[PDB]
C-alpha cells in the first residue's frame, strides 16, 4: 500500500 | 434522488462492457477488471495501523456508507473496530496506490450495527451504516447507489437474474489484483441455498453463484467482504444495492454458494438510523 496524506493516520 | 446513475455510462448514455449480461437475465474469483467509473459507490474499508485493506462498503448518500456488520464486530475473532480504527477511501480504481485527485479519503464519525447481527450463530443481519465526518463531493469517480424499494425488490430479486459484485479482494481461495475487479453472477433458488451448507439460513439473506453444471463461475472472496450487490433496473436504469458480501465457505467452490445480506429486509433499520441521526 502506497503511503497515504499524514492528515489522516 | 440522482442515485445509481453513473457519471460516466447512464449520464453519457455509455454502457459498460457486461451490463447486458444482467439485463439479459431479466426474464473476486474468475471476474475481471472494471472500467473507470463502473461502480462510483464503490468504498475501501481501509485500517489505520497497520494499513490494510479490511472490507469492501458503499457510498448511499454524501454522508453514509453501508458495510457488513462483522468487517467491524466478530467477536469469535477478537475483531472489533471503532471509528477511530479506520478510513474510507472512495473513488478509487487502483488496489494499492494512493490515487492522488482522484479518491477521498474520509474519516468516520460513528459506527451503527443492526442491534439484533446474529454473530453467534449464522450472521444474520450482517448490516453497518456508518457516518462520514464530512460529506464527501461526488465527482465522475464518486456516486451514490440506490437503495430498492419493496417493488424493486420484487421484480428483481428472483432465481435466474443476475447481480454484479465488485471488489479489491483475492482471486483464489489458495494473489492480489492490482485494480478493482467485477463478477456478474446469477440469484439461486432459496432450497439450493439451503441444501449447499450446515448453517441454518434466514430470510434475511439470499445466495448467489453458479452451479457445478452451469460452466461459468466466480465468487467473491477474502478482502470483498461488506461490498455491495447490485442490480441494473430495466424499468429506470438505476442501479440498486440488492446485497453485502456476507458469507461463503471458502470462495468459488463446486456446490457452494456466495451470501449476501438482503439490503430491503433491513431497509426498514436503515431508514431509522438516518432519519434519527
Ligand atoms: C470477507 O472478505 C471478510 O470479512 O474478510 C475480509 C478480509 C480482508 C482482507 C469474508 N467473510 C467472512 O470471512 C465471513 C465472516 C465470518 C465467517 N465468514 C465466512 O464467510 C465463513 N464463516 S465460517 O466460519 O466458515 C461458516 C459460518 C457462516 C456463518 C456464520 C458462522 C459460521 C464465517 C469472505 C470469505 C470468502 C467468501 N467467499 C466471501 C466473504
Amino acid at each position: 500500500f502506497e503511503a497515504i496524506p499524514a492528515e489522516y493516520l | 434522488a440522482d442515485c445509481g446513475l453513473r457519471p460516466l455510462f447512464e449520464k453519457k448514455s455509455l454502457e459498460d462492457k457486461t451490463e447486458r449480461e444482467l439485463l439479459e437475465s431479466y426474464i473476486i474469483v474468475e471476474g475481471s477488471d472494471a472500467e473507470i467509473g463502473m461502480s462510483p459507490w464503490q468504498v475501501m474499508l481501509f485500517r489505520k495501523s497497520p494499513q490494510e485493506l479490511l472490507c469492501g462498503a458503499s457510498l448511499i448518500s454524501d454522508r453514509w456508507v453501508l458495510t457488513a456488520a462483522h468487517c467491524l464486530l466478530y467477536p469469535p475473532w477478537d475483531k472489533n473496530f471503532t471509528e477511530n480504527d479506520l478510513l474510507v477511501r472512495i473513488g478509487k480504481h487502483s488496489r494499492t496506490r494512493y490515487e492522488r485527485n482522484i479518491e477521498k479519503i474520509s474519516m468516520l464519525e460513528k459506527i451503527y450495527i443492526h442491534p439484533r447481527y446474529n454473530w453467534r450463530e449464522n450472521l444474520d443481519r450482517d448490516i453497518a451504516l456508518m457516518k462520514l465526518k464530512k460529506p464527501v463531493a461526488f465527482s465522475d469517480y464518486i456516486h451514490p447507489v440506490c437503495l430498492p424499494d419493496r417493488e424493486t425488490a420484487a421484480s428483481l430479486l428472483q432465481a435466474g437474474y443476475k447481480g454484479r459484485v465488485t471488489g479489491w479482494g483475492n482471486l483464489k481461495e489458495t494473489g492480489q489484483p492490482s485494480v478493482l475487479q467485477v463478477v456478474n453472477l446469477p440469484i439461486v433458488e432459496r432450497p439450493v441455498c439451503k441444501d449447499s451448507t450446515r448453517i441454518r439460513i434466514t430470510d434475511n439473506m439470499f445466495c448467489a453463484g453458479y452451479k457445478p453444471d452451469e460452466g461459468k463461475r466466480g465468487d467473491a472472496c477474502e478482502g470483498d467482504s461488506g461490498g455491495p450487490f447490485v442490480m441494473k433496473s430495466p424499468f429506470n436504469n438505476r442501479w440498486y444495492q440488492m446485497g453485502i458480501v456476507s458469507w461463503g465457505e471458502g470462495c468459488d467452490r463446486d456446490g457452494k454458494y456466495g451470501f449476501y445480506t438482503h439490503v430491503f429486509r433491513l431497509k426498514k433499520w436503515i431508514q431509522k438510523v438516518i432519519d434519527q441521526f
